[PDB]
């Protein structure tokens, strides 16, 4: 997971 | 006074997974309301979204925001205008220099509140690793906040009114259960409620 998620 | 003053004097931290969007939309608003707050992330490493799902922006933590910003600005400028990512690390670097990894920091807090269950257990499972030696009582409240900028703030919103209830407590350990009830009941959420040591 990332921050943001992937958008 | 200048600003808003929290009467109980709490030292709190929010935690995330990178330190990058959820911890520190928190960290903002609860600062701005006048209360001590610390942020941090659980993962590894800080990891932001990038062009594609399978290639994301990996850093080291300690990485300065205002590094990882110049870096993504001359990768694609426009690209990660429009995504958010230079505006938001704008944002964390006024705040601080650097994302922080709860589990190499050696302050110390009355609340604890995570964005997700994943970081939970991991700031647990770390609170538990270590032998307590005070018997100083930490609350770890877990708050669920949708990984996206929107609900990153929306989030800001709900937790801020957690510890502003839990603030007005004249005796946190003994009204702290009754309190997250009630909050879970008017708000609708559920709060993961653990109780460690230092």
């Amino acid at each position: 997971p990332t921050s943001p998620s992937y958008s | 006074g200048s600003h808003m003053t929290d009467p109980s004097k709490l030292a709190v931290a929010v935690v995330d997974s990178s330190n990058m969007n959820r911890s520190m939309e928190a960290h903002n608003f609860l600062a701005k309301k006048g209360f001590n707050v610390r942020s941090y992330g659980t993962g590894e490493r800080v990891k932001l979204p990038g062009m594609a799902f399978d290639k994301p922006n990996v850093y080291e933590f300690g990485t300065k925001y205002e590094d990882i910003y110049r870096d993504l600005e001359s990768k694609d400028k426009e690209f990660y205008t429009q995504n958010g990512l230079l505006h938001m690390l704008d944002r964390n670097r006024r705040i601080k220099k650097c994302p922080e990894r709860f589990q190499d920091t050696k302050e110390q807090f009355d609340i604890i509140v995570t964005v997700e269950e994943r970081v939970y257990d991991l700031v647990v499972m770390h609170m538990e690793s270590m032998e307590s030696v005070d018997n100083r009582p930490v609350h770890v409240l877990n708050v669920d906040v949708v990984n996206n900028a929107e609900d990153a703030l929306m989030g800001a919103f709900v937790i801020t009114d957690m510890i502003n209830m839990m603030a007005k407590s004249t005796d946190l350990d003994n009204d702290i259960d009754e309190l997250i009830q009630e909050f879970e009941e008017r708000r609708k959420r559920v709060i993961l409620h653990s109780v460690l040591f230092y």
